[PDB]
RNA sequence: GAGAGG
DNA sequence: CGATCCTCTCGAT
């Protein structure tokens, strides 16, 4: 996790994977000074397991396709540090039913 | 009098089927076209009566359909030809692998 | 191929507006062709209202295939299906 | 119609796009087609070897065609062929060329960089026929060079040419080299050689789709079906624009041919190479860069095949997903007293024209007969009888018409005849209720009869308004109408889960009149009331009066037309039980107990009579409902009379005085206010200008002033004012109108503003210059009734016309809006795993609606557990059986003294109590406000209602209950409410999930003490309750096979529509100038990067909220405030000796500025007092501010901040005069002095907020909000002294930028559910959670758009639908796509039935 | 007489009230062109022609036109005429499908060509019925 | 194409 | 490249 101030070059943005199976992360101290995920509009997203990926994928007969989807850049997806692949249970508020779980997949 | 697109919808979110088949095809067109089981044209030399169909070209005889679509769809698919695009149609939804 | 056996089946044990409805028509249009009817018509007439009965006395002798979104299906009868709504 | 076929029928399961190669134009072909000329060879009546018929059908009605024979009406037409003579482009494909060109190497023939580039290998890697090749010709396009070799040398194919710089030119490409013009020859040549391995990673398929393809070689000639001929006389030819182009290509083709094998004159032989170009292409698409068409003896342009797919009225919109049909009708509507709610009445000569194909049974065969008897011209009879064979014979014409013997088998096309099936529509069709099915009613006259209640779905009246009928022709057609689409079953709507159909006009304002405790009626006409209800049981209610004359209250003779079993309960604002002003509602078994019966009991309303009637009776007894009130309202009404006249309008000499003082009144307060503003002593709102204040309190008063005289007006009005009396019973108008017409018409406004001076500085030529008076800017002080002078006339004609204008706008707007979401919806479905998906199976909502209920089966019910105080919850539902004051007392159960003490039994209401606290923590969580009524399935007062008169309870006798009978009972009700029914984890989740906020809602509404000291039921009736919601739930739930996108899309559109003025009526304040309606909800849809209102609104920190003064630091320190914001003027002065003043004001600064090289140049700023104030500014910060821009290349002295006049000194630190002008732009444009940049304006606002007490209720406690022009959410948030957890923005693309999808998601639903709201509509929930939630799946915002949606990875046949058809068909064929034939468009377009409701599964033996 | 109808006193109608007289010409010329090529104005009989509409040409005199006082109704044909093929081709003029009245007058004059020209009026009395507006 | 109707 | 629906009538090429 490398936490910048002000900027980072686009060179040393073109070295960022050249190093895996470790991956980096960088983190604008401006971005970090607010938590988002304490914010009202937020849900919490649980980054579930390989092998609980496997079982609702199994449970819904899907497709990694058909699943609603999760951008790489997403400021949640970046907090907890998401990978392509992966996949996130959004477990909300509802007010129809109380709770409601959603489940988008990292592109 | 025209049985339009918002009216198309009305019967969808009603989700009357056959209703909705029997408006675009029983009343208005409606059309019995021969197709190939090759190239999925309307290629088809419709020769009734005589019981002899045949498309050139694939050199076909035997493996031949009849599907029944609206007239403007026919019309549709042969403009597309005339604009040298291939709208194969299909008997079956064999995606082989 | 593809298919769930009658042991497995998870989709909802009562019968759908949308699949009575094309029961009542199928039926109907049967009827109305001069094809054998499996209850005592009490003065009956309509096709409609004779296929009515035939699914109010559960003898409409069809089967629903659900298709499910991967392409399998649940193969339930008219029989089986119970009819609130 | 067409003969037998012997090849087996089957529907289309695929379309596989593709391009045609030559040789399979060639191979397909029947014609070789050489020359131009039609049909006439030298006069000879025949058709020419050449163009048109050379073995391709007949255009003479001739049963000759080639062998073939079939003739006209069975012949599809054959595909002929030509052979160009120089290659040639196709319009459509010019684009992709050039892009394919950017990719390959020139001479090579090889794509640019396979397979080591550290990019490409990425961009390789991406699955797509378009999204590969779209990263791909990026990566390459900026290359110059083949390249040689590759780095770690490798040595790999590529040799030494350098790329062109290719551009378009007209029709034709241009290359540039570091020239010469691209050849068509030459792009084949590169094109026909390329890499079956390269090519398919750049979009190809080598079967379907090559890029050699794109490049014509090789035309299909269309059969004449496509362009035929016939005219209007029979002497002339008329052919077809498609002919008239071919036969144009051809002489372009045969003169090329002659040229080449002649005299080339080597570069006027390329002006007709470069015609025979503009002919191929401009017969395929005409109207694109280069220049339009020829005449041709008709009317120019050619059309062109582009021009005849290119949607509205055109192949796909005008001829495939809609269509003129047979079997259908149209005249003027009118309305019915007599006739039955799903009923419709149809004009004999109609019933005559329109048929019904019935086939001969034993059951009908006499019935037919004497149909066919009676034959096309007397009503019940027929024209046509179909036998074997399928020949039909005429009735009207046969010689046999009087014979016939029918057999079975044979077909009978009978006349449309009572109670058939038939669905009736107005257009436009916003809602499935525009297009409902009714019952035939054949009657005399010649227009549509229909129930008055029946009025509001079609949003008919009787004004020359027409309706469409159409006649269902199969057995199943007309079960499909009569048990999906029938009036009965949509009284109760999804779209707002509430009648949609209600009681209106006479009857809603005799029904009001009858209800009067005052109303009485005697013998005889309560007699004719009673017979006038059908479903009468012909037993005389006894009268409400016995005494001198048996006398019937309005109430009593009612409450026949409402059945049994039917119980209602109101309470409006005085209501106690004992009603002292007869409002309210209680009805008990169907008998008005008290209550006026007016639109809130009888009306569209929420919980009101049929709400209630078609939950509890049925939609068949409901419909019946509607007859029975109007069938007695409406005679009662006849014999009683109503009316209005002008007395209706005129108020009494005294009201009409104390009117005219109020307008005198508010006509004093604008003075004043004006006075003021004129004295300078009128100070400006921080936000807001001097004028801008005096126009918003001048308003204001004008407003105040014209409800005032409205309310004055009102009030005098008697219970026998007819005006009065329509508004009361809720039938027409509103306070507005009484106002309006009686009292002040009041101000006049255009575009928000009153009216504006059109001339110099005047509204009128009839005032003076610069006059704001009410009179002169719009103020309408007259009522209807006095009369408007010609000033008041003309502006409010002018405010009339704004009407009138956006009404217009208003309409086709929303229109658009309506297509577009109907089309990115479509193929949203619920399907028999209880999700929400799209034609692809991609999943929209895992639970349709998050709970996975049906719209139509929800109303709004009370939590009762989120509510109230602490105190007032433990009373409600504790119950301690060790405590002797807080057990349940002997006379609640039969259990009652044996349970005091206990302890065993306490753990159990221990476990129930504890539930019941976790409940209301977590209903304040999700419902924050502490809103308790909320829409859920099965109305659990009404269960226990009906238990309660079903057993009869006496409130006496104690229950025969147990603890474990309730508590159990409850809890293994909840173990039987399915949504769900899969065994696993994730299902069962997913299951308790759904029935969570319901089992809230159960728990609070059956806990021990409600059930016992409330209801006081019996094991009997508490059974029966149990098993009545779990019956009533199970109904409630989502049937799979419903089209909600469809619904979701109309349920939104529709109420768009009835969306009324573009400005908002926010017409006080001028910093409430938000955009709303129309022009917001399409900012919303379109996801418009550059909105017209982006707002921050901004919540203070928890404490702390409510210091006035924290939030005038919090306002200072975000809002922008720059320099030229503080500074009165600059000047550049010649100041040369540093420590010596020219000017003698600044004087005393030089004195100090000491302790605690220049330029003879002095750059001096004046500042605002008043601006330095509004601002939390002083000049030291002003000051250090200049100094920490220019630090050591500038110096700067400045003025104290008591010091008079506020003055900054700058000096530099030859050609110095110009440099300093510089500096002072820098200054006063690019310095901020504090704020955040992006937010222009900063106001303070006190916001109400509910809050829970520390006792337990919810308590209004105002916090202080700032509100922002403009918007930076990710700076603003960070902000020490705010909450940046409650922070917001209207900008849900921001929100969505800083915090993530999902609070995008919920930001994009505010938003929407807002402009739904400000126009005071209320729609369902799950609708817009739905339309939020496809924008939304992606992972980001894709608008409803042919930009957004039209773009996805969806079927070609339903993309080309909507926009963009042709160029989406030409990718398709280009890409070789494939079409599954699994969205609703394709099936559609095929003829075919759809996996939509009726068609969502198969029926097998 | 809900949502915008009104009801209407059918004595006052019988006694004439909001009846009005309603007249429809119909126009036609012996052809545009040709030397020797006239279109003509006659009662068409079979002379090979069998392009006839029928809708009773019965009406016509032996000019091709009706005389003003015959009741007209259907798609009776009003102006009766033949184009020259070369026998006869219909050309002939029916009244409006949905339209009923009486000939009122017949002009039959020449257009500034030497055209022989028709012009029919035709005469309905409409009397105010249920889908009338108002 | 224009004029109109809801 | 979009730009409400449907309905009517008219005149002219
Ligand atoms: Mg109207
Ligand atoms: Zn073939
Ligand atoms: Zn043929
Ligand atoms: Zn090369």
């Amino acid at each position: 996790i490398f936490v910048y101030q002000n900027n980072i070059t686009p060179s040393a943005m073109k070295l960022v994977p050249s190093i895996p199976p470790a991956t980096i992360e960088t983190f604008n101290e401006a971005a970090l000074v607010v938590n988002i995920t304490h914010h009202e509009l937020v849900p919490k997203h649980i980054r579930l397991s390989s092998d609980e990926k496997r079982e609702l994928l199994k449970r819904y007969r899907l497709k990694e396709s058909q699943l609603p989807r999760i951008q790489r850049a997403d400021p949640v997806a970046l907090y907890l540090g998401l990978k392509r692949g992966e996949v996130v249970k959004i477990i909300r508020k509802s007010e129809t039913s109380g709770r409601y779980a959603s489940y988008r997949i990292c592109m | 009098l025209r049985f339009g697109e918002m009216e198309r919808d009305c019967m969808i979110a009603h989700g009357a089927a056959s209703f909705l088949k029997e408006r675009l095809m029983e009343a208005s067109d409606a059309f019995r076209v021969h197709i190939c089981g090759i190239c999925g044209l309307m290629t088809v030399i419709a020769k009734l009566n005589h019981n002899q169909f045949e498309c050139k070209g694939c050199d076909n005889k035997i493996d031949i359909y009849q599907i029944h679509i609206p007239y403007a769809a026919k019309l549709l698919f042969q403009e597309l030809m005339a604009m040298n695009i291939t709208p194969r149609l299909y008997t079956d939804r064999s995606r082989d692998f | 191929e593809k298919a769930i056996p009658k042991d497995q089946r998870a989709t909802t044990p009562y019968m759908t507006k949308y699949e009575r409805a094309r029961i009542l028509g199928t039926r109907a249009l049967q009827i109305s062709m001069n094809a054998p009817v499996f209850v005592d018509l009490e003065g009956e007439t309509d096709p409609l209202r004779i296929a009515m009965k035939e699914l109010a006395e559960k003898k409409i002798p069809l089967v629903i295939r659900r298709y499910l979104p991967d392409g399998s299906f649940e193969d339930w009868s008219v029989e089986e299906l119970i009819v609130d709504l | 119609g067409q003969q037998y076929s012997s090849a087996p029928l089957r529907t289309v399961k695929e379309v596989q796009f593709g391009l045609f190669s030559p040789e399979e134009v060639r191979a397909i072909s029947v014609a070789k087609i050489r020359f131009p000329e039609t049909m006439d060879e030298t006069q000879t009546r025949a058709k020419i070897g050449g163009l048109n018929d050379p073995r391709l059908g007949s255009i003479d009605r001739n049963l000759k065609c080639q062998t073939c024979q079939e003739g006209m009406n069975e012949c599809p037409g054959h595909f002929g062929h030509i052979d160009l003579a120089k290659p040639v482009f196709h319009v459509g494909f010019i684009a992709k060329i050039k892009k394919v060109c950017e990719c390959v190497c020139m001479h090579c023939g090889k794509l640019l960089l396979d397979e080591h580039n550290e990019l490409m290998r990425q961009a390789l890697a991406i699955k797509d026929s378009k999204k590969r090749f779209a990263a791909i010709w990026t990566l390459c396009k900026t290359k110059m060079v083949c390249e040689t070799d590759v780095p770690s040398l490798v040595s790999r194919g590529g040799c030494g040419n350098t790329q062109p710089t290719i551009r378009k030119d007209g029709l034709k490409l241009v290359g540039s080299w570091k020239l010469r013009v691209l050849s068509t020859e030459e792009i084949l040549n590169i094109f026909k050689h390329i890499s079956v391995k390269d090519f398919t990673s750049l979009g190809f398929n080598e079967v379907f789709s090559r890029p050699e393809w794109m490049i014509l070689t090789c035309l299909p000639v269309p059969p004449p079906p496509v362009r035929p001929s016939i005219s209007f006389n029979e002497s002339q030819r008329g052919e077809d624009d498609l002919t008239f182009k071919l036969a144009d290509i051809l002489k372009a083709n045969i003169s090329l041919e002659t040229l080449e094998h002649n005299g080339a004159p080597h570069h006027a032989i390329e002006e007709a190479e470069s015609l025979l170009q503009f002919h191929v292409a401009t017969y395929m698409d005409n109207d694109i860069a280069g220049q339009p068409q020829a005449l041709q003896k008709s009317g120019r342009p050619v059309k062109s095949i582009r021009a005849r797919l290119k949607g509205k009225e055109g192949r796909i919109r005008g001829n495939l997903m809609g269509k003129r049909v047979d079997f259908s009708a149209r005249t003027v509507i009118s309305g019915d007293p007599n006739l039955e709610l799903d009923q419709v009445g149809v004009p004999k000569s109609i019933a005559k024209t329109l048929t019904y194909p019935e086939v001969v049974t034993p059951y009908n065969i006499d019935r037919l007969t004497q149909l066919v008897r009676n034959g096309p011209n007397e009503h019940p009879g027929a024209k046509y009888v179909i036998r074997d064979s399928g020949d039909r014979i005429d009735l009207r014409y046969s010689k046999r018409a009087g014979d016939i013997q029918l057999q079975y088998g044979w077909k009978v096309e009978r006349h449309i005849m009572d109670n058939d099936p038939v669905l009736f529509n107005r257009q436009p069709s916003l809602h499935k209720m525009s297009m409902m099915a009714h019952r035939v009613k054949v009657i005399p006259y010649s227009t549509f009869r229909l129930n008055l209640s029946v009025t509001s779905p079609y949003n008919a009246d009787f004004d020359g308004d027409e309706m469409n009928l159409h006649v269902p022709q199969s057995e199943e057609t007309r079960a499909e109408l009569s048990q999906l689409c029938a009036v009965p079953l949509q009284i109760v709507s999804p779209q707002s889960n509430k009648p949609c159909m209600g009681i209106v006009q006479d009857t809603l304002c005799g029904i009001r009149k009858l209800t009067l405790r005052d109303t009485f009626i005697e013998l005889d006409q309560v007699l004719n009331m009673l017979y006038w209800v059908p479903d009468w049981d012909g037993v005389i209610p006894t009268p409400a009066i016995i005494k001198p004359k048996p006398l019937w209250s309005g109430k009593q003779i009612l409450s026949v037309a409402i059945p049994n079993g039917i119980h209602l309960q109101r309470f409006d604002e005085g209501t106690t039980l004992l009603s002292p002003k007869d409002n309210g509602m209680l009805i008990i078994d169907g008998q008005i107990i008290f209550g006026v019966v007016e639109k809130k009991t009888v009306g569209s309303s929420n919980g009101g009579l049929i709400h209630v009637v078609t939950r509890e009776k049925g939609p068949q007894v409901c419909a019946k409902l509607f007859g029975n009130i109007q069938k007695v309202v409406n005679f009662w009404l006849l014999h009683n009379g109503f009316s209005t006249g002008i007395g209706d309008t005129i108020a009494d000499g005294p009201t009409m005085r104390e009117i005219t003082e109020t307008i005198a009144e508010a006509k004093k307060k604008v003075l004043d206010v004006t006075k003021e503003a004129q004295a300078n002593l009128l100070t400006a709102k921080h936000g807001m200008t001097l004028r801008e204040s005096f126009e918003d309190n001048v308003v204001r008063f004008l407003n105040e002033a014209r409800d005032k005289a409205g309310r004055l007006a009102e009030v005098n009005l008697k219970d026998l004012n007819n005006v009065k009396q329509m508004v009361m019973a809720g039938s027409k108008g509103s306070f507005i109108n009484i106002a309006q017409m009686s009292a002040c018409v009041g101000q006049q406004s255009v575009e928000g503003k009153r009216i504006a001076f059109g001339f110099v500085d005047r509204t009128l030529p009839h005032f003076s210059k610069d006059d704001y008076s009410p009179e002169s800017k719009g103020f309408v002080e007259n009522s209807y009734l006095r009369g408007l002078t010609p000033q008041e006339f003309f502006f409010h004609a002018m405010g009339g016309r704004e009407g009138l204008i956006d009404t217009a706008v208003k309409t086709a707007e929303t229109g658009y809006i309506q297509r577009r979401l109907v089309k990115a919806l479509e193929d949203i479905m619920v399907h028999y795993d209880n999700t929400t998906r799209n034609s692809l199976g991609n999943v929209i909502q895992f639970i349709y609606g998050e709970d996975g209920m049906d719209a139509a089966h929800i109303e709004k019910q009370s939590l009762d557990t989120i509510g109230g105080s602490d105190a007032a919850f433990e009373k409600r539902y504790r119950v301690d059986l060790l405590n002797t004051d807080h057990t349940l007392d002997p006379s609640l159960l039969e259990s009652g003294s044996e349970i005091l003490g206990d302890l065993k039994l306490q753990v159990l209401l221990d476990e129930e109590y504890k539930q019941l606290v976790k409940d209301r923590k977590f209903l304040r969580e999700v419902f924050v406000d502490g809103e308790a009524n909320w829409p859920l399935p099965v109305n659990i007062r009404r269960i226990i209602q009906n238990a309660q008169q079903t057993f009869h309870i006496d409130h006496t006798k104690p229950s025969d209950l147990t603890i474990k009978d309730i508590v159990l009972g409850v809890k293994d009700l909840q173990e039987n409410l399915l949504v769900l029914r899969g065994k696993n984890e994730i299902i069962q989740n997913a299951q308790r999930d759904a029935v969570t906020l319901f089992c809230c809602l159960l728990r609070s509404r059956l806990a021990t003490r409600r059930v016992l000291q409330e209801y006081r039921l019996t094991k009997q009736a508490f059974d029966w309750v149990l098993s009545n919601i779990e019956a009533q739930f199970l109904r409630s739930v989502v049937h799979p096979g419903e089209m909600v996108g469809v619904l979701a899309a109309q349920s939104i559109g529709e109420p768009a529509t009835q969306m009324t003025l573009n400005t908002f009526h926010f017409a006080g304040v001028a910093s409430k100038k938000v955009t709303s309606g129309v022009p917001r909800l399409k900012e919303i849809l379109n996801v418009a990067k550059n909105m017209k209102t982006p707002s921050l609104t901004v919540y203070l920190e928890p404490g702390h909220a409510a210091d006035q003064e924290q939030a005038k630091l919090i306002r200072s320190a975000i809002e922008h405030t720059t320099l030229k914001s503080v500074t009165i003027a600059s000047e550049i002065y010649y100041d040369p000796d540093p420590r010596s003043t020219v000017i003698p004001e600044d004087e005393e600064i030089i004195q100090l500025h000491f302790s605690l090289q220049q330029s003879p140049w002095l750059l001096r700023l004046e500042l605002d007092r008043a601006a330095m104030n509004d601002k939390d500014l002083t000049m030291g910060q002003v000051g250090e501010r200049i100094k920490q821009t220019f630090k050591n290349d500038l110096f700067v002295i400045w003025s104290e901040d008591n010091d008079e006049k506020l003055i900054i000194r700058c000096r530099v630190v030859a050609e110095e005069d110009h440099m300093l002008k510089k500096i002072e732009n820098t200054m006063l444009e690019n310095i901020t002095l504090r704020g955040v940049e992006n937010i222009e304006r900063v106001v303070m606002m006190k916001y109400d907020r509910k809050v829970p007490s520390p006792t337990g209720e919810y308590v209004k406690e105002p916090e202080w909000v700032l509100e922002t022009d403009g918007v930076n959410l990710s700076e603003v948030m960070t902000v020490p002294g705010i909450d940046p957890t409650r922070i917001y923005t209207n900008s849900f693309i921001d929100i969505m930028e800083v915090l993530g999808i999902e609070a995008g998601r919920a930001a994009l639903y505010k938003e929407v559910y807002n402009v739904i709201a400000s126009d005071g509509s209320y729609v369902n929930y799950r609708h817009m959670a739905l339309l939020v939630d496809v924008m939304t799946t992606q992972g980001g915002l894709t608008s409803v758009t042919r930009h957004g949606f039209n773009r996805s990875n969806t079927g070609a046949l339903m993309r080309c639908s909507f926009e963009e058809t042709v160029e989406i068909l030409f990718e398709a064929g280009a890409s070789a796509e494939l079409d599954d034939c699994r969205g609703v468009s394709e099936n559609v377009i095929l003829g075919q039935m759809a996996p939509i409701g009726t068609g969502a599964f198969d029926v097998m033996i | 007489n809900q949502e915008d109808s009104m009801i209407m006193n059918q004595s006052s109608i019988d006694r004439g009230l909001f009846r009005s007289l309603f007249f429809r010409s119909y126009m036609d010329q012996e052809k545009k062109y040709g030397m020797s090529i006239t279109e003509t104005f006659e009662k068409p009989q079979r002379t090979n022609t069998l392009r006839m509409k029928h809708g009773t040409y019965d009406k016509l005199d032996d000019d091709g036109l009706i005389a003003p006082g015959v009741r007209v109704s259907g798609e009776d044909v009003i102006i009766g005429k033949t184009t020259p093929i070369s026998s006869k081709r219909d050309a002939s003029t029916p009244l409006r499908s949905t339209e009923n009245g009486i000939v009122d007058q017949v002009l039959v004059t020449t257009n500034q060509d030497g055209l022989k020209f028709v012009k029919v009026r035709v005469r309905t009395t409409k009397i105010p019925q249920i889908g009338d507006k108002f």
